[PDB]
């Protein structure tokens, strides 16, 4: 939901998935 | 003084700062050294090496001061003149000003319209040049090689005169007649069309007549006389142990002496050219080294592969002088400390250990030791503060009462970066901060360290405790919401206590008052969790503003009867019966503050904290191994998952599927998997706790700790929890940016090497971006500082209706964001009207705060025009009305209020928390809500199938809802399929959009340095002129042709396309001007032209603020539109107007065309311009202002060539020389003190 | 380093966001006491005067 | 410890005039100028001057009154 | 508290006698920034007062 | 001996440190009875066996 980036949520990857 | 001015320095204005002439590049004796006669350390030249005494010795004491002893020449003064006397060099041959040459406008170069390159040439002596030719074969200036001269001068003995070198080139420069030549340009310009005859030309022309305006003359661009710095600016002075230390300064001019007087002496040995032309060479090389250092060839010093360090290099840069010195200081009463914990202070204090007081009041001690009698001299003072006697400690404490620190983290992102508090010694060397404050200083316990400032004088004493106090800024500058919130142990402690559970020692009893809640639990009776109902007596104002109080009883808990003590009396109660976690602590804080006030709200914070702290203590709350409960179906769903992913092998291993079908399948069903295995754990956490109610299971929300600190907001995220007690997704490359094998295993179970491996890969990219958009985030908000200091709010109301119209954001099916949020603190442009219209909701203009928010949210209304920065009728600043309110205090703005810099503050802060990379992964409509359907900007006709179709591309898909606000905002492309039409009543979900599929940045924290800057796209799209349909060129030659068909009047307009480019506007369709004939990303020069003002500084907030709305950073768009107007500053006349294509600032043009349409002369038309944050930032009347931020060369050798005069008219300036800043407190004192000023 | 006897629990927000509250006895015991040494050295050489 | 200056910026219209105000009444004070309105209480210049903003019986107009009469009480010196 | 060498030792007595208030002069990065510029080919000086 | 803080575990990953504690405890538990069955000096049979 944020850019992390380690893993996507739903349109971008992010820190916590 | 009043003002600076900077102009060009004549040969005689050179040796009038003079003291004296440097015949010898000699600085000490070597065996006595004292500064050798004529050296660049004479002392005779600029003075004596001690303090009143002479050099030979003869003359020393404060008897006799001004006198020039014969024996040696000096005069016995203050050593500190040595900084102060300049000197001068007496060059034998002529040398160019390399700034005034290498310089990207090469002054010399457009002065006589000569090429850079031919004046390089002729400078190396490698060819001549003619000056003053009169009736000659060749012009008055050309070039000749050596046969082509040699022959040459045979033609005329007399009346030709061509010369080689320096000195030609200020002979061209002396008998050149600026208004002769001058007097014809402007002929040149008018006559002859084809701007290449327009190039140059209208800059040439500027460049002439500013330099006879300045009154300085074009001879000095050659320096006949060389000035010298003083000594004590680049000392010799020794080095201990032993060696001694010089300035590279020192290194240079040696260098420039021996070569004049190599030359000197060459002149007067009668040596030929060659030898002498190297010489020139060599003198004109050593004089732009010492100038501006690595333009021709970086000139090295001895024993080093490093250049020695020029005069422009200690001026220019981020180090240097302007940067490191002017801006920014090393200052003197200060300290610093690594910061911990003391919750036992109170918001407005902070605890300071009592070895730096010590030091840091050691002034104050001594005064006030020396004042009661406790010591008899100072020194006595000194003395015993250095004994540490005990009567000193009583006397600290005597000074530090009521005396405000200034304390500051490392880090400055906004002005929260520093706040006072009072100090309360401590023992220990470390320093106490306010846990309620950690938030805005965005500051751990980690080991950060902070730097404390002690105010020194009363005003200053005064000013951090009005306006930098802690408790004077409790709510942020950038958005309304309080920066002072509670964080992670008081809202665990405030859910611990609000929370519920069946069955409870107690519940369902009855107690006359809170305090019996608390007297029941502390006694081990009653629980804190029991659904107990007591009686408690609220407050409430009403009617006239007079408090009632209220007494009943209610369905609560005893722990939320027992918070009810802390709330303050105007509170409803309403607000403690909840589970109680921080997303609403904040609400109920800033309802407190918007109700009660500050005085109430900062005990109220102080209690919260006070209260949830012991209660988190004495709650336990720990965590085991055992608090992560695996659900036990994630074995099953794994399974699944993982068999699942077996068919896609069989399918690609035969060809039914490609590589990349294949991939995004297997890619789809482990996020899926992913999300089962998720929500299982999920539903055995939340519903988890089950027990028995009256004697009968029943299933309520968990009590589990981790839970509970996800669930209150206190700490980690379900995001956290999914992989604390789940299969933690699937990782991503740095790019590629997801793998196939995602990690089975949860935290709890623990990783094998290889899921661990594939981990580090996304937490690299992670550690790493931070690092290095720290630095950038600093370059991002600078530059946006740079762009907005001068901006001050200067006015009381600038009266214009016009502001700009403030629409929620409902974008697809929802709102991003309410009008509430977008209107609110702003000032209306008009009366609203009730939604019947011809009423009054609000008058004209007025400040709306909660109540007039709350009034238009219960009426329905989604329109309201609200006036802006960007449009108003302010000069040199804003006025408080447009601008409207914002502060930690939540009236209208003040006067003298420096808004530009808390702007840029608001918009660089969010900065570091951006990102550096977007890398995003994601067809008929359908309506969500139940309402109205509404179209808008549409036209449409009937066919076969009876229904509606859209012949217009432009068509917006509004809702009228039962109410008659508007929530759906859908765009249709040409040809759509409308089921029910412009005003019609759907049901909960009728679709009445159709159509086909075809017929047929970075992004983050770079995308907002993108739009900042105006920086065209990559794939520009184009936009159309003017109404009417388009019309077709010639054909495909180089790109396209396209013509432009106005309807009625003026038609000649065009343009020309790349046929590779795709097209999409209508052919025989008339299309108004700014409309989409080709697909792409707009730009902000063609929005601002083809649009308007409002539309593209609405675009540029738009835009800006998805970035940081995909962020979870919110920000006011109110610093946005300021930071907008002060792009669009610039402007171009058309017409000429009254009196003089030319660039000018807006405000100007206005001064000077409307006071003059006003005496009904004619007006004068000007062309927004469109400039980025560095390039607006470019162009500033204050030159010192300018040289400072950067391009310092650049910057001086233009405004020396203008002669401009600076009279610092704003801030950067006024703390370059240290002054009052014209702004909060100075601006107080400079109206008053320019009031009686220049009147 | 050395062995310490952990609890996690919060205690009157004297560990708020990462602090460490430690008991008495640690300090007592000398066990966390580090023995530092610092070389300073005095330099007469030969001056004008 | 006056944690905040809220009555005292009720007053007077600016939250900068405020400072300027009360440094000048604090100069008076520190300074052999005068002597305080308010009981002492122990608390410093700058909190004295804050006060006595706060009871409304120290502002910009009643400084410049009395410095203004000052100004005459020194003009029958000379007889 | 960083230039303005008169200021420091005038508000140090000033501070020192209970008077605190401050005398502010020129700062001396900025002198010596004027004799830089003035060290070449430009002439940058100030006017009446 | 130290007071650490629960609301740091959740946050990070960082599991270790309460597994590490937990079996910590354990080996220290041990340490407890070979002292006791030392304090309590009973024999190297015990000692051995345990
Ligand atoms: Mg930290
Ligand atoms: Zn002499
Ligand atoms: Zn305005």
């Amino acid at each position: 939901g944020t850019p992390g980036f380690q893993t996507p949520d739903a349109r971008v990857i992010s820190r916590f998935g | 003084f009043d003002a600076i001015k900077i102009a060009l320095a004549s040969p005689d204005m050179i040796r009038s700062w003079s003291f004296g002439e440097v015949k010898k590049p000699e600085t000490i004796n070597y065996r006595t050294f004292k500064p050798e006669r004529d050296g660049l350390f004479c002392a005779r030249i600029f003075g004596p090496v001690k303090d009143y005494e002479c050099l030979c010795g003869k003359y020393k004491r404060l008897k006799h001061r001004g006198v020039i002893c014969e024996k040696c020449g000096v005069e016995v003064t203050q050593t500190k003149v040595r900084r102060e006397r300049m000197g001068h060099i007496e060059l034998a041959s002529p040398t160019a000003h390399i700034w005034f040459l290498k310089s990207l406008p090469s002054r010399i170069g457009l002065l006589l319209d000569m090429p850079l390159r031919d004046i390089e040439r002729v400078l190396y002596f490698e060819s001549y040049v003619v000056i003053e030719g009169g009736m000659t074969n060749l012009e008055r200036q050309q070039i000749l090689t050596e046969e082509q001269y040699l022959d040459a001068l045979e033609e005329f003995g007399d009346e030709f005169d061509a010369k080689m070198g320096a000195e030609a080139i200020q002979a061209l420069l002396k008998s050149m007649d600026l208004e002769q030549e001058c007097e014809q340009l402007r002929e040149e310009l008018n006559e002859t069309n084809s701007e290449t005859k327009r190039k140059k030309l209208t800059k040439r022309i500027k460049l002439l007549e500013a330099f006879v305006q300045s009154g300085n003359k074009p001879e000095w661009m050659i320096l006949t006389v060389l000035p010298v710095l003083p000594p004590d600016l680049r000392p010799l002075v020794p080095l201990d142990g032993g060696r001694f230390a010089t300035s590279d300064l020192n290194d240079l001019y040696r260098r420039v002496i021996n070569r004049n007087n190599r030359l000197k002496r060459l002149l007067d040995l009668a040596a030929p050219d060659i030898i002498v032309r190297n010489e020139k060479r060599m003198l004109q090389e050593a004089v732009d080294a010492l100038l501006d250092n690595g333009r021709r060839g970086r000139a090295i010093t001895g024993s080093n592969k490093r250049p020695l360090k020029s005069l422009a290099d200690m001026i220019k840069g981020k180090q240097g002088r302007f940067r490191q010195n002017l801006l920014g200081k090393r200052v003197d009463y200060s300290g610093r400390s690594v910061i911990t914990v003391g919750p036992y202070l109170r918001l407005h204090q902070c605890g300071l250990p009592k070895k730096m007081a010590l030091e840091l009041f050691k002034p104050f001690i001594y005064g006030k030791l020396e004042l009661r009698g406790l010591a008899t001299t100072i020194k006595a003072a000194k003395k015993m503060v250095e004994r540490e006697e005990a009567v000193v400690w009583d006397i600290l404490d005597e000074v530090i009462r009521e005396h405000p620190v200034l304390l500051n983290r490392a880090p400055t992102l906004h002005r929260l970066g520093i706040q006072a508090f009072e100090p309360v010694l401590i023992e220990g060397k470390a320093i106490q901060l306010h846990p309620l404050v950690c938030a805005a200083y965005n500051a751990d316990f980690d080991g950060d360290q902070m730097a404390v400032h002690v105010p020194l004088t009363l005003e200053a004493q005064l000013e951090a405790r009005a306006l930098m106090m802690s408790t004077n800024n409790i709510l942020s500058p950038a958005n309304g919401e309080p920066i002072i919130v509670p964080s992670q142990d008081v809202v665990l402690g405030l859910y611990y206590m609000t929370r519920d559970c069946v069955n409870a020692k107690g519940e369902g009893m009855v107690l006359t008052g809170p305090k019996e809640a608390e007297r029941l639990y502390r006694s081990g009776l009653a629980s804190l969790h029991a659904r107990v109902k007591v009686r408690i007596t609220e407050y409430e104002k009403d009617a006239n503003g007079e408090l009632v109080a209220k007494t009943s009883l209610k369905d609560t808990t005893v722990g939320r009867a027992i918070l009810w003590m802390i709330v303050p009396k105007g509170l409803p109660y309403s607000i403690v019966n909840q589970a109680l976690g921080k997303k609403a602590i904040s609400k109920m804080l800033n309802t407190c503050y918007r109700i009660l006030g500050l005085k109430p709200t900062v005990i109220f914070a102080d209690q919260i904290m006070y209260t949830g702290f012991a209660y988190a203590a004495r709650s336990g709350a720990s965590v085991g191994i055992d608090d992560m409960v695996i659900p036990e179906k994630k074995h099953e769903i794994i399974s699944e998952a993982e068999a699942e992913v077996a068919e896609i092998q069989e399918q690609f291993q035969s060809g039914l599927v490609t590589a990349g079908e294949r991939y995004n399948k297997v890619i789809d069903i482990w996020a899926a998997a992913n999300d089962r295995v998720s929500k299982a754990m999920m539903d055995n956490l939340q519903t988890e706790t089950v027990i028995n109610r009256d004697g009968q299971e029943e299933k309520q929300v968990s009590f589990n700790s981790i839970y509970m600190m996800a669930d209150s907001g206190a700490r980690g995220s379900a995001a956290q929890i999914r992989q604390l007690a789940g299969m933690r997704g699937l990782m991503a490359k740095p790019d590629g940016s997801i793998i196939e094998t995602p990690i089975t295993a949860n935290f709890r179970e623990g990783l094998n090497v290889l899921q661990y491996f594939i981990s580090t890969h996304g937490a690299r990219k992670g550690l790493a971006d931070t690092a290095l958009k720290t630095a950038n985030s600093g370059y991002l908000t600078r530059r946006l500082v740079d762009v907005a200091q001068d901006l001050v709010v200067t006015e009381d109301d600038c009266g214009t209706h016009e502001g700009i119209m403030m629409t929620p954001v409902i974008e697809g099916g929802d709102v991003k964001e309410p009008l509430r949020d977008r209107v609110l603190g702003r000032v209306t442009a008009e009366d609203v009207l009730k939604p019947g219209t011809a009423d009054i909701l609000v008058p004209r203009n007025t400040l709306l705060h909660e109540q007039w928010c709350d009034l238009l949210e219960e009426n329905s209304v989604d329109a309201v025009k609200v006036r802006s920065v960007v449009s108003c009728d302010t000069d040199f600043g804003v006025c408080a009305h447009c601008y409207g309110r914002d502060l930690a205090r939540g009236h209208i703005i003040n006067k003298g209020e420096a808004i530009g810099v808390i702007a840029a503050q608001s918009i660089g802060e969010p900065g570091t928390q951006l990102t550096m990379r977007t890398f995003h992964i994601g067809s008929s409509i359908q309506v969500k809500n139940k309402g109205s359907i509404k179209l808008s900007n549409v036209k449409s006709v009937v066919n076969s199938s009876g229904k509606l179709v859209i012949t217009s591309r432009n068509t917006e898909l509004k809702l009228i809802d039962e109410f008659g606000r508007t929530k759906e905002s859908y765009k249709v492309p040409y040809g759509a399929v409308l089921a029910k039409g412009d005003g019609e009543q759907v049901a909960g979900g009728e679709t009445v959009a159709n159509w086909d599929p075809h017929t047929m940045i970075t992004g983050g924290l770079p995308r907002v340095a993108d739009l900042f800057e105006a920086r065209r796209p990559k794939e520009p799209a184009i936009l159309a002129e003017i109404s009417g349909i388009v019309s077709f060129g010639k054909e495909t030659k180089g790109k396209r042709r396209l013509v432009i068909t106005p309807v009625d009047g003026s038609d000649p307009y065009e343009e020309m396309i790349p046929k590779w480019r795709q097209l999409n506007v209508f052919e025989g369709e008339r299309v108004e001007r700014g409309d989409v004939i080709s697909d792409g990303p707009e730009a902000p020069h063609d929005i601002l032209r083809l649009r308007g003002v409002h539309a593209v500084t609405r675009y540029i907030v738009n835009e800006v603020q998805d970035v940081y709305r995909l962020q979870g950073v919110k920000i006011n768009d109110k610093h946005i539109e300021v930071i907008v107007r002060q792009m669009l500053r610039k402007a171009t006349i058309v017409n000429a107007g009254s009196s003089d294509g030319e660039q000018v600032e807006y405000s100007r043009v206005k001064i000077a065309n409307r006071e003059l349409e006003a005496n009904g002369k004619v007006g004068a038309t000007y062309s927004r311009d469109l400039l980025g944050i560095t390039k607006a930032s470019l162009a500033t009347e204050s030159f010192i202002s300018a040289a400072s931020f950067q391009e310092t060369t650049r910057v001086l050798t233009e405004a020396a060539v203008a002669g401009k005069r600076d009279e610092l008219r704003g801030l950067k300036e006024n703390v370059i020389v240290g002054r009052l800043i014209p702004a909060g407190t100075g601006y107080a004192y400079h109206q008053d003190r320019m009031r009686r000023r220049a009147a | 380093g050395q062995n310490m006897r952990v609890a996690f629990m919060p205690w009157n927000g004297y560990n708020f966001e990462d602090s460490i509250l430690v008991s008495e006895r640690v300090v007592q015991e000398d066990r966390f006491t580090t023995i530092h040494i610092q070389e300073l050295a005095c330099v007469s050489r030969d001056t004008k005067l | 410890a006056r944690v905040t200056v809220q009555d005292a910026v009720e007053k007077i219209g600016n939250r900068f005039d405020l400072v300027l105000v009360a440094a000048r009444r604090a100069r008076q004070m520190q300074v052999g100028g005068k002597d305080p309105l308010v009981p002492e209480e122990n608390d410093k210049t700058t909190v004295i001057a804050l006060r006595e903003i706060e009871e409304g019986l120290i502002n910009n107009q009643i400084l410049d009154v009395r410095e203004r009469q000052e100004q005459q009480e020194q003009e029958a010196a000379e007889l | 508290k960083s230039d303005d060498v008169n200021g420091r030792t005038k508000m140090y007595k000033n501070i020192v006698d209970g008077n605190h208030q401050m005398e502010p002069g020129m700062p001396e990065s900025f002198n010596v920034l004027l004799k830089e510029i003035r060290s070449l080919g430009i002439n940058i000086e100030l006017e009446d007062e | 001996d130290i007071v650490l803080n629960p609301l740091g575990v959740p946050s990070r990953m960082n599991i270790g440190q309460i597994l590490e504690t937990h079996l910590g405890m354990a080996a220290k538990g041990i340490g407890d009875k070979i002292n006791a069955m030392l304090k309590q000096q009973q024999e190297v049979a015990k000692l051995r066996e345990f």
